[PDB]
């Protein structure tokens, strides 16, 4: 869930 | 909706050229993330501009970017010289190729993956994140491990  | 994501970047250089390096921080609703590398003979708008693309390119899909940054080079390329590059061909009004190209173009490919929001902040203090990479930036140039191999010596 975080992007990066 | 895209999922923001806030960005700080910063490069540092100890000559004109010298040893460099730059720093980055990624944050998404409350999650950091950091980057930095330090590089043997670079400049500090190349470190600039470096802190930004690995920035960007870090990201695994398409995100609202706020992006912070002192620096005064990105800022007067990204609002008065990259619209008139990609009309010329990344050429200068001369018919030549612009300095530090690679890196603009790079910078301009990981730029149209997102939806970006810039931030020109004026200094470090009370940016506390803005003075976090100046540190880490700071601290790679202190140990360089890489070449920047698409720096053309100018001197």
């Amino acid at each position: 869930d975080i992007p990066f | 909706m895209l999922k923001q994501v806030e960005i700080f970047t910063d490069g540092s250089c100890l000559g004109n050229p010298g040893p460099g390096g730059y720093g980055a921080i990624l944050r998404y609703r409350g999650r950091e993330k950091t980057f930095s590398a330090g590089y043997t003979r670079t400049t500090n708008n190349r470190m600039e501009l470096m802190a930004a693309i690995v920035a960007l390119e870090a990201l695994k899909e398409h995100c609202e970017v706020i992006l912070s940054t002192d620096s005064q080079y990105v800022r007067q390329g990204i609002t008065q010289w990259i619209h008139n590059w990609k009309k010329r061909g990344w050429k200068t009004a001369d018919k030549k190729p612009v300095k530090n190209v690679d890196l603009w173009q790079r910078l301009d490919a990981a730029l149209g993956q997102h939806q970006i929001k810039w931030e020109w902040v004026k200094g470090h203090a009370g940016h506390p994140e803005n003075e976090r990479c100046d540190e880490l930036a700071r601290a790679a140039a202190m140990n360089p491990t890489l070449e920047d191999t698409g720096y053309q010596v100018e001197v």
